[PDB]
């Protein structure tokens, strides 16, 4: 017999203050028993498991479905804390490559001596007439809080060695599973997983699926990957949950699919929580989910990647604060697509949803390739340097190029950095009445005209916007406006290009049509001339 | 040679933070460095029995094409117990920034030769990550005393003090101060003589950046001086003396604000009357005071707020408490940056925090005026200081901003 390599084990211990779990034994049918017992006593042949006594006061319980289930939920909670799926795009071209199962993966790794004891489990004897059969484990037990940990952590011990030894060849390890990928000969590579398992099979790891893979709802070819099969299921009345469900299906399919949708099906998931409810859609939903399908009529691959030539990503705006990605190294072949919705906000512009897109699929990229893609941008150069150089927060873009390829994200409005000379003055105000909800709003000029428009059910943030849009629409193409309002300031310096408020749209129209327009502040109250809080206070 | 033991604060754990993404090269520097560190002893490899973890990346130093390893132990630092000594909490020597020149020294590999308490060892894991999630990443441990961490000059402070005994006697005129894994050095000296003392010092560390605090001074608040004012003209001046009013006492706009009467055109000159000229007169007086019982709070945080003011200046303000400035300055230093926003926001960060680490010997909190997103993915490749500050982020545009250019 030769003496198969010792695997030295995982020191584990429980929480503080607390000691192994006592919990009871539920009644089980004869049947059950039985089975459990011939169950453990090929385990214990096996050394799987060991026989023990009263000496140990702990107990976990156990059913059986023959197949035995340990309940470690208790123990589960009183273990200590132990210590992301691979991307198919990720994966490199391989000519050849092989997946490995290892059996009863948990078993071949022994517990911590030590921790057996808390692991102890009792079969029920018939008519309770006797002593419940004691057993411990000896092994990494189904169900346990430390078993993946301790397996992999193990696996990962056992693996290095190969992989040095073995570096024209490449070893990923997920959880059970090992794939194991090489540009060599077929002949070759099959000697080397050979080599594999055997150096496997002197630590005690028995090893045995052939192309395509079905692998963690992908489907993964030799020259291609795709997803799985999509199930969108057709009802004429939905609810939450459904509503749950077919978001996350078109997220999931929308990594390898590109145009799909998500936004309108997820404005019904706002004020969420109950399980059930009818809920009807709009024909913007209802052809986004339609359109959906349109999409998912015809299947599309993914590529796999290659270090040698440039990695590329280029991103379509939507529209509704929707953004549109691919990722890919040459024409027509995506490694991956994708998409980025806007944050939830009161104003916004497409300028900043391009940034943030921009920093979404440089994470990613980062995550499954370690490296940044070169963008493909639908915005000119000089777009983005008016923007950031006269933006007032910092702001920056990984190396990029223009793509023309309308809408092409823009600049609606560039308020003045300076005065206007020959532009009238317009001096705005505007206030309510916080009871009542009355308000005015208007201006005064330097050549004259005057304005107050009476407004009801209004507030003084609405009232001092709504006097610059006086001012916007009554105003030549040039145009200094003076206000004493830092909300209108603060919103109005933010540039938006569009808002949730339909009176700050309004004033964005005013502002697109205009040539020049000079933003200027003043302190309120202090007597400054022409700043007229006295018209809008009547 | 001796560990000393460290434990950390009431109902702690150690700490658990999730590794960020890092790109190939910098995963091929710290696996290569960390493989070094090994065979030295300096770091050991953990079994998944250790939950705790501290993020890890990679940077390049000043004037170095070497990959340097850079632990980011802020939730380690704040999980630490709070060190006092046997020194007694050591008095920031405040002469160190009063100082002529003051000389900045990596003294890091220090550190390494001391052995960290072995209960504490398993606080201090990190983890290597692996691109795509292929592999499980590869965990370590600190056998000795791991840089960036808080506890380890607090630690070394003894055997340093032994180290710089005969230096400080020699030339009791150089102040030193040391501050995580870098030491201060103060000198009145000529930079020649400084940096042959600096060479001469280092090499007196060898066998056991160049700041000038004295150029750095505080600024204040000026007021345009014109022949002629525009009605924009003293608008703005009158909304700058009205935010100033906030910081000294007794500002009065309203001669000035008196100008303003009427509508008039921006662009129009308007002269000022005498009562208005003596009112600024008087501003300006005022404004050349220093401000009325500024102090500063050991037990406060500092904070830093930052403005853009475009065409790579920055203005900065630390302060404690609202509208009392402890420090204020402007950054236009340009090297390297002119196109990329955020290197230029990393490096003014990294020297107001430094200016923070020779004044006060702390670190301020920062209010950064970028979006918390495009921060978080950019700032690790622009960062070259082995200590990290704490920092929080404005969507909403300030309107101080003209008001401190
Ligand atoms: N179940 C299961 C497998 C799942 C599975 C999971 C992972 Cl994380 C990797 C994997 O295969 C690979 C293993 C190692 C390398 Cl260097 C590349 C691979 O390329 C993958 C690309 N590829 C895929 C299939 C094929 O025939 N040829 C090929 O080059 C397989």
């Amino acid at each position: 017999m030769v003496p198969i390599s010792p695997i030295e084990t995982v020191p584990v211990k429980l929480k503080p203050g607390m000691d192994g779990p006592k919990v009871k034994q539920w009644p089980l049918t004869e049947e059950k028993i039985k089975a459990l017992v011939e169950i453990c006593t090929e385990m214990e042949k096996e050394g799987k498991i060991s026989k023990i006594g009263p000496e140990n006061p702990y107990n976990t319980p156990v059913f059986a479905i023959w197949r035995k289930l340990v309940d470690f939920r208790e123990l589960n909670k009183r273990t200590q804390d132990f210590w992301g799926i691979p991307h198919p795009a990720g994966l490199k071209k391989k000519k050849s490559v092989t997946v490995l199962d290892v059996g009863d993966a948990y078993f071949s790794v022994p517990l911590d001596e030590d921790f057996r004891k808390y692991t102890a489990f009792t079969i029920p004897s018939i008519n309770n007439e006797t002593p419940g059969i004691r057993y411990q484990y000896n092994v990494l037990p189904q169900g346990w809080k430390g078993s993946p940990a301790i397996f992999q952590s193990s696996m990962t011990k056992i693996l290095e060695p190969f992989a040095a030894q073995n570096p024209d060849i490449v070893i990923c390890q997920y959880m059970d599973d090992l794939y194991v990928g090489s540009d060599l000969e077929i002949g070759q590579h099959r000697t080397k997983i050979e080599e594999l398992r055997q150096h496997l099979l002197r630590w005690g790891l028995t090893t045995p699926k052939e192309p395509p893979f079905l692998w963690m709802g992908y489907e993964l070819h030799p020259d291609k990957w795709t997803v799985q099969p999509i199930v969108l299921p057709e009802k004429d009345s939905w609810t939450v949950n459904d509503i749950q469900k077919l978001v996350g299906k078109l997220n999931w399919a929308s990594q390898i699919y590109p145009g799909i949708k998500v936004r309108q099906l997820s404005k019904l998931l706002r004020g969420t929580k109950a399980l059930t409810e009818v809920i009807p859609l709009t024909e913007e939903a209802e052809l986004e989910l339609a359109e959906n399908r349109e999409i998912l009529k015809e299947p599309v691959h993914g590529v796999y990647y290659d270090p040698s030539k440039d990695l590329i990503a280029e991103i379509q705006k939507q529209g509704q604060g929707q953004w549109t990605y691919q990722i890919y190294q040459e024409p027509f072949k995506n490694l991956k697509t994708g998409k980025y919705a806007r944050m939830r906000g009161a104003h916004t512009n497409d300028v900043k949803q391009l940034t943030e897109a921009v920093q979404k699929i440089t994470t990613e990229s980062i995550v499954i390739w370690g490296k940044t893609p070169k963008f493909k941008l639908p915005i000119q150069k000089e777009t983005w340097e008016t923007w950031w150089t006269e933006y007032w927060q910092a702001t920056w873009i990984p190396e990029w190029e223009f793509v023309n390829t309308p809408p092409l994200v823009k600049l609606w409005y560039q308020l003045e950095k300076e005065p206007i000379v020959g532009a009238e003055t317009f001096y705005v105000d505007g206030a309510a009445n916080r009871e009542t909800k009355l308000g005015k709003a208007g201006y005064v000029t330097n050549k004259g005209r005057q304005k107050v428009v009476p407004l009801t059910n209004t507030t003084n943030q609405k009232t001092e916007l709504q006097a610059i849009y006086l001012a916007l629409q009554d105003s030549g193409l040039e145009v200094n406006i003076v206000t004493d309002s830092q909300y209108a300031l603060g919103i109005i310096q933010a540039q938006p290009d569009k808002s949730e408020s339909e009176l700050v749209n309004q004033i964005i129209e005013q502002l697109i049509k205009k040539e020049k327009v000079y933003l200027a502040w003043v302190p309120a109250h202090k007597g400054i001339g022409g700043n007229e809080q006295v018209d809008k206070l009547v | 040679i001796e560990t000393v033991p460290v434990k950390l604060k009431p109902g702690m754990d150690g700490p658990k933070v999730k590794q960020w993404p890092l790109t190939e090269e910098k995963i091929k520097a710290l696996v290569e460095i960390c493989t070094e560190m090994e065979k030295e002893g300096k770091i050991s490899k953990i079994g998944p029995e250790n939950p705790y973890n501290t993020p890890v990346f990679a940077i390049k130093k000043k004037d170095s094409t070497k990959w340097r390893k850079l632990v980011d132990f802020r939730e380690l630092n704040k999980r630490t117990q709070d060190f006092w000594e046997v020194q007694l909490g050591i008095p920031h020597p405040a002469g160190l920034k009063k100082k002529k020149s003051v000389t900045v020294l990596d003294v890091g590999d220090a550190y390494f030769s001391v052995p960290l308490d072995e209960d504490f060892r398993k606080y201090t894991a990190f983890t290597i990550p692996s691109i795509n999630n292929e592999t499980p990443g590869i965990r370590y441990q600190y056998n000795v005393l791991p840089q960036g961490w808080k506890g380890s000059p607090a630690i070394f402070q003894s055997s340093m003090t032994k180290i710089l005994e005969p230096f400080k006697k020699q030339n009791p005129d150089i102040v030193i101060y040391q501050y995580m894994d870098d030491l201060y050095v103060g000198s009145d000296l000529e930079i020649g003589q400084h940096r042959t003392k600096i060479e001469e010092l280092r090499q007196h560390l060898l066998r056991w950046y160049e700041l000038h605090p004295d150029k750095w001074t505080v600024q204040p608040i000026v007021l345009p001086e014109k022949d002629s004012w525009t009605v924009n003209d003293i608008q703005k001046l009158v909304g700058k003396l009205n935010w100033a009013s906030q910081i000294y006492p007794g500002i009065k706009v309203r001669q000035l604000s008196k100008l303003l009467r009427g509508t008039k055109a921006l662009t129009e000159v308007i002269p000022l009357t005498e009562e208005a000229e003596l009112e600024l007169a008087e501003n300006r007086e005022i404004l050349k005071e220093p401000v009325h019982g500024v102090y500063y709070d050991p037990s406060k945080d500092l904070i830093a707020e930052i403005q853009k003011q475009g065409q790579g200046q920055w203005t900065y303000q630390i302060y404690q408490e609202p509208f009392k400035n402890l420090k204020t300055g402007k950054y236009a230093r340009m090297r390297g940056a002119h196109t990329n926003d955020v290197k230029q926001l990393t490096e003014a960060v990294q020297k107001i925090t430094t200016e923070s680490i020779v004044i006060w010997g702390k670190t301020p909190k920062f209010k950064l005026p970028i979006q918390k997103e495009t921060w978080e993915t950019w700032w690790t490749e622009y960062w070259q200081a082995t200590w990290i500050p704490e920092w929080e982020f404005v969507n909403t545009p300030p309107l101080v901003k003209l008001w401190y250019q």
